[PDB]
């Protein structure tokens, strides 16, 4: 909303400055965007009367006598450039911010234009550049500067929140200044009316959508430009003047948060009926655009005879035909109260946004209507010299506002400061409500244009606002947090610690949108997404990712198109989606691996990763285990899934090598898991004091056989006292049976107790050798040294 | 083709020691009351360690620390405000001399955890060593009374062994401290008092040593109006409790077969 | 925050499709409603209240999604942190105490906040807060909060 | 006697003091999530491992040690951590040990020291024989944790 400074100070007059002013907003809850200085009108523009207009022959140009104190001539093209009315004359040699150049006396189609008159755009004080600025014939002595009655003005870009409504008018923003202590001057609505029937009806159809309805009647209109304090006014505040009566409704709306529309009486008919549009009924709306309304749009109609025709579009915006101008003589001036949601629907469904849809969108005072037609008819009978009737037309009767229980001692303790109750009721009785009672709790009933004000806690804001969210102490509090809180953190902090341990194990973290292309559901080889987007930022963004490690295998291209990485370990923990939300850690592998940068043997791949990953749980104190297992986008010969502590909670492996290639990359390597992982808790076992009984074997099988299966039968089979198992070598060929392969393993015995007997050890490797070929396996040697 | 069960690179698989395990745990609890961790020196000043906490020579009090005595010259022992202070060197007997030293060093109030080494002059058995680990505590300020003594405990309990877990407090004498007091937890699982450490309201002439210590330095008095409770407790003890450790020597023995035992533990 | 209500207007809303998907509520339940992608990490704190008991003090982060416009200060994908301190005698006070604190940590002794009143349908009184930033030296507009609303709570209640 | 928490903002001087250490801290966190494991050795020393080690004399000794074996105050850390490997290869046998303690040593001042050991065949392949040891396996694993610490790391001889 604009603000424009002294246009406010006219009801609150002791305002220190525009700076104190932005300073107080903020303090009552709002804040200035932007604050602007904006009327600067050079010396060598004054006001000028339009004598007489005369086109040049030819052209479509008009030769304008002007009397400037001295008479002068200029020629114009606007097509508003009439005799009779004022304009603003830039002489030759003043310099406008509209056009760089200097403005000087030149010569056109045959006549000395001595300066040129000025549109709003040239002067500079509004956008608009159609047609000459025009004010009344007489709003100043010819030849008087025009800055002289028409200042510059600084102007506040305010914020003013859905919450209060009443704000998005002038004067209610003056009732907030008024509660800080500033004197408020509303203005006098002084109206000379004249009982006498008002020639039309009212027929309010739909009282949903028109809740509070009312018309006035003033005839006798004189149209003409408004005075200069009323354009440099409604200019300032982002609007261009049309004229006496048009813009006395906005500078009202402007004053009150409460829009209003004159009507011709010309094209009302027998009288004004609010209802709802019958489908396919057309109306051109005043931007002159040709619209057709849908059987949900309110409608401002008219009645001649048998027929109904539309006349403006409800709380939005007026029809074009209506529009009051010159020749209007008489009006129905609209001052209602629209169901707010019925503003919003068609408001959007016709892509209308305007001063009057918002505030009704946002809410009006429901019996502000009243009022506000004085304060029109008051301005109209003074700048129009409208003759107004004494009786308005109304259908609705909008109920007070209820009381309100507040208790100041509620307000303090809530806040946590320690205000006097006098202070407190001072405050509400100043933003206008009413306070009943005596205490400790009291009856509060607000005006009916705070619409935000329904609750004590509503109340116990307003004393704060107004005391100064300053006032309120620093305060930390004490407490023992209630049972079912405890340890409510473990989950957070476990998922941390992970993250933590990864990036020091040596995976580096990334972060990747949560959003999926459709398409990757097949290029990746994954089932579909079960969620969609019913409005994605685009269709590659259309549905939600199930897995992590596509958006992984991605970054890794993106990142090789770049720059060009010569290796990368990364990992991403991410939300996942498919039947329930679930928590995923994925890893990604990919170059050449470790080794040292001056020579060549080295480390990566499949087995570089698995060793990483074994390290990760091993940290965790975690088993880790990886049995061979199918995935659509993993490589069939390099591919397994994961057992951590037993359960399978992911997968691990090479990109499918077609994958690769239709992405165009190099062999990349990845997991992708379930969490939370799984929790093994410490059973400490105690170590043994003895020495440990060292034997070496090697287990002969066919290639096929995995080497999980083996080892588990060793260590099965190894017996209660075994100690360690691992692989020290793989081999396979001559001498033995080719399609085989030796299994080099370390075994390792102790006794918690006491030492072991060779009987017991080489009866348990025997324990194994036995179930070993019991099982369809050989023993390369046994008892090896 | 490939044998994905089969082993992969050998990288390394680090781990945390039981005590830093331990300690970290504790240093959290306390964390999120409000309190801060800081250290102080292992050598340290009669002066700091003894006399400042009102435990002079010849003192019965005193026999209850057995003090490892230091010599040699050439050391530096530096004082609070990184100054060059005097008095004869040993390890500290315990981590209490730090609430001196910080106190000196900043003002009130505030919250403060300080873990750290200490040592003993003591016979090492299965639930004894020379040299092991404690938590002080200190939380100086107007108005502070032992009820917030007693509060911190009954969370520190909760935080450690959960809803059904509760603190006892009983009368017991520190020359530092009076109201002076012995604290005790309950363990549902083991389902007994652990007697966990000691506490109470910092002694009136624990701070008149800060504040005479501090003129002495230049620094304003600045605990002449403020009262206090301080705590510290055995962390091998209860380390042992909760992972369960059968010798109290198994910490510094420096074992693998012993510490590989705690990588997965957080 | 209700539809077809001026407030609703402040979140940008991803709407969501599809069936076979199970939202789980706070007590692990299996709760319906129109999907979609939370614009605030707020609804957590109705999630969490209605699952435990007061007293209490929760931080809850998380991503958040809107949709917008992506230039190089705004994103339709980023995170938030939330604050829920709630309790019998829990007043303005302390909120504007705990951020004090939040400050202090971040900038220094030389930080200092500041609270203008600003709205938001879950609190009630509502304020925006800035922090003092001594080095680039100008206020930093952080986040909004305020006393949780009567409404908020009966909500929770109801549930 | 009643519980209760108290509150109050702590006094200005009082900020961040813990950050010393919290950095130390997660130094020990990255080394343990970087591979090294962490061992607790006594803050004493043998005053004839001066001699053996090749390290100056200790500085400041114990008028009443336990033993003299532990009649003095570490130097360095280092020694210790080379014992407890000996120790290590006698009761069980390690093929390999990747070691680091934090620990205070004296010598003119009390100071804090990280140290670290390698040992044994290696990384690589269990089944296989090519590996990565020695010193360059070391300074590896040193080159990554400053990379992680966002320091710069260099050795000159
Ligand atoms: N540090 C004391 C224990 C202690 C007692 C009382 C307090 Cl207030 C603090 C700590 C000791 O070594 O026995
Ligand atoms: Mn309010």
């Amino acid at each position: 909303m604009r603000v424009p400074f002294s246009w406010l100070k006219a009801y609150v007059p002791e305002l220190e400055s525009p700076e104190v002013l932005e300073e107080r907003l903020a303090g009552l809850g709002f804040e200035t965007d932007r604050i602007e200085r904006v009327f600067p009108i050079p010396r060598g523009v004054v006001f000028a009367r339009v004598l007489e207009a005369h086109p040049i022959p030819g052209t479509r140009l008009k030769r304008l006598v002007l009397d400037a104190g001295r008479t002068v001539e200029v020629v114009s093209g606007a097509e508003n450039a009439r005799k009779g009315i004022g304009v603003a004359l830039a002489l030759p040699g003043t310099e406008l911010p509209g056009l760089g150049q200097k403005v000087g006396e030149r010569v056109i189609q045959g006549v000395r234009s001595f300066g040129m008159a000025l549109s709003p755009r040239e002067l500079g004080v509004g956008e608009y550049g159609g047609g000459l600025l025009e004010f009344p014939e007489d709003a100043l002595p010819p030849g008087t500067p025009l800055s002289e009655a028409w200042p510059e003005e600084v102007v506040l870009d305010l914020e003013v929140t859905p919450n209060r409504p009443d704000a998005l008018g002038l004067l209610g923003l003056a009732r907030d200044l008024h509660a800080l202590g500033y004197a408020l001057v509303e203005p006098e609505a002084a109206l000379k009316a004249e009982a006498l029937p008002l020639p039309f009806a009212l027929k309010v159809e739909d009282p949903e959508g028109a809740p509070h309805f009312t018309l006035g009647y003033a005839f006798g209109l004189r149209v003409a430009p408004s005075p200069l304090w009323m354009q440099r006014a409604l200019f300032a505040a982002g609007m261009r003047p049309i004229n006496n009566v048009v813009d006395v409704t906005n500078y009202v709306m402007l004053e009150r948060a409460q829009p209003m529309h004159a009507f011709d009486l010309r094209f009302v008919g027998e009288g004004i009926a609010v209802r709802r549009a019958r489908e396919g009924e057309r109306l051109k709306t005043l931007d002159g655009v040709e619209r057709t309304l849908h059987p949900e749009d309110l409608v401002i109609a008219g009645w001649r005879g048998e027929e109904s025709f539309p006349l403006g579009l409800a709380g939005v915006m007026g029809g074009a035909e209506s529009e009051v101008r010159e020749d209007t003589e008489a009006i129905a001036l609209e001052v209602a109260c629209f169901d707010p949601v019925s503003i919003r629907k068609t408001a959007r469904r016709h892509g209308l946004r305007t001063e009057a849809s918002h505030r009704f969108e946002r809410g009006v005072d429901p019996l502000g209507q009243v009022p506000a037609q004085r304060r029109a008819l008051s301005l109209l009978q003074a700048l129009a010299g409208a003759r107004v009737a004494e009786a308005l037309l109304e259908a609705g009767s909008p109920k007070p506002p209820e009381a309100i229980p507040f208790r100041p001692e509620y307000a303090n303790r809530l806040l946590g400061t320690s205000y006097p109750e006098a202070e407190q009721i001072a405050i509400l009785k100043r933003l206008g409500c009413r306070v009943e009672g005596e205490g400790p709790t009291y009856r509060v009933t607000p005006p009916s244009h705070r619409l935000d004000l329904r609750l004590e806690e509503d109340l116990v804001e307003e004393v704060a606002r107004i005391q100064g969210y300053e006032t309120i102490p620093l305060a930390l509090p004490a407490f023992f947090p209630a049972p079912d809180n405890r340890g409510v953190e473990a989950p957070y902090r476990k998922e941390q610690r992970l993250r933590e341990v990864l990036s020091g194990l040596g995976f580096q973290e990334v972060y990747t949108y949560s959003f999926m292309d459709p398409e990757d559901a097949r290029r990746f080889r994954l089932d579909p997404p079960r969620l969609l987007l019913l409005n994605p930022l685009a269709p590659e963004k259309a549905a939600l990712r199930t897995h992590l490690f596509p958006g992984l295998v991605r970054v890794l291209k993106e990142n090789l198109d770049l720059d060009r990485p010569e290796r990368a370990l990364l990992f991403e923990v991410g939300r996942v989606f498919r039947e329930r939300e679930e928590t995923h850690l994925a890893g990604l592998l990919f170059g050449e691996g470790v080794g040292l940068p001056w020579a060549k043997e080295r480390l990566s791949g499949y087995f570089l990763l698995k060793g990483y990953l074994e390290a990760l749980f091993a940290r965790l104190g975690l088993a880790f285990r990886v049995e061979a297992q199918a995935f659509p986008f993993l490589h069939p010969g390099v591919s397994g899934r994961v057992l951590v502590e037993g359960e399978e909670v992911g997968f691990l492996g090479a990109l499918h090598p077609e994958i690769a290639q239709e992405l165009e990359l190099p062999p990349v390597h990845l997991f992708e898991l379930r969490l939370p992982l799984p929790d093994k808790p410490l059973a400490f076992q105690d170590p043994s004091r003895h020495p440990a009984a060292f034997r070496d074997l090697a287990v002969v099988v066919p290639a096929p056989t995995p080497y999980g299966e083996v080892e588990a039968l060793v260590r099965e089979a190894a017996g209660p006292y075994l100690e360690s198992l691992a692989l020290f070598d793989l081999y396979q060929g001559p001498p033995l049976p080719e399609g085989h392969k030796s299994l080099a393993f370390h075994l390792r015995f102790r006794h918690p107790k006491r030492t072991l007997r060779d009987e017991e050890v080489e009866e348990a490797v025997s324990r194994v050798a036995e179930a070993l070929r019991a099982r369809g396996f050989g023993l390369r040697g046994l008892d090896t040294p | 083709r490939v044998d994905v069960s089969l082993p992969g690179a050998s990288l390394f698989s680090g781990g945390l020691h039981p005590i830093t395990l331990m300690e970290r745990e504790l240093v959290e609890i306390f964390r999120a009351l409000g309190y801060q961790a800081v250290e102080g020196p292992e050598v340290e000043s009669e002066f700091f360690n003894f006399d400042a906490l009102n435990i002079p020579e010849h003192h019965p009090a005193r026999d209850m620390w057995d003090t490892f005595w230091l010599t040699g010259e050439g050391f530096r022992l530096e004082g609070p405000l990184g100054e060059e202070v005097e008095g004869r060197l040993l390890l500290r007997t315990h981590t209490s001399p730090m609430q001196v030293r910080y106190m000196v060093a900043h003002t009130p109030p505030f919250r403060i955890v300080v873990p750290g080494r200490v040592f003993r002059f003591e016979q090492t058995d299965a639930t004894h060593e020379a040299v092991f680990h404690q938590l002080e505590g200190l939380v100086v300020g107007e108005g502070i009374a032992m009820a917030h003594l007693k509060g911190a405990i009954y969370e520190l309990a909760q935080a450690l062994f959960g809803p059904d877990s509760k603190v006892r407090f009983q009368p017991v004498y520190f020359p530092f401290v009076e109201p002076g007091a012995q604290f005790a937890v309950w363990w549902p699982e083991g389902g007994k008092w652990l007697e966990l450490g000691g506490a109470g309201m910092v002694h009136p002439k624990v701070f008149q040593a800060v504040d005479a210590y501090r003129e002495r330095l230049g620094l304003p008095p600045a605990y002449r109006g403020v009262t206090g409770f301080a705590f510290g407790l055995g962390v091998e003890r209860l380390a042992m409790l909760r992972y369960g450790i059968p010798d109290i020597r198994y910490f510094f023995g420096g074992r693998l077969k012993f510490l590989e035992q705690f990588k997965g533990v957080l």
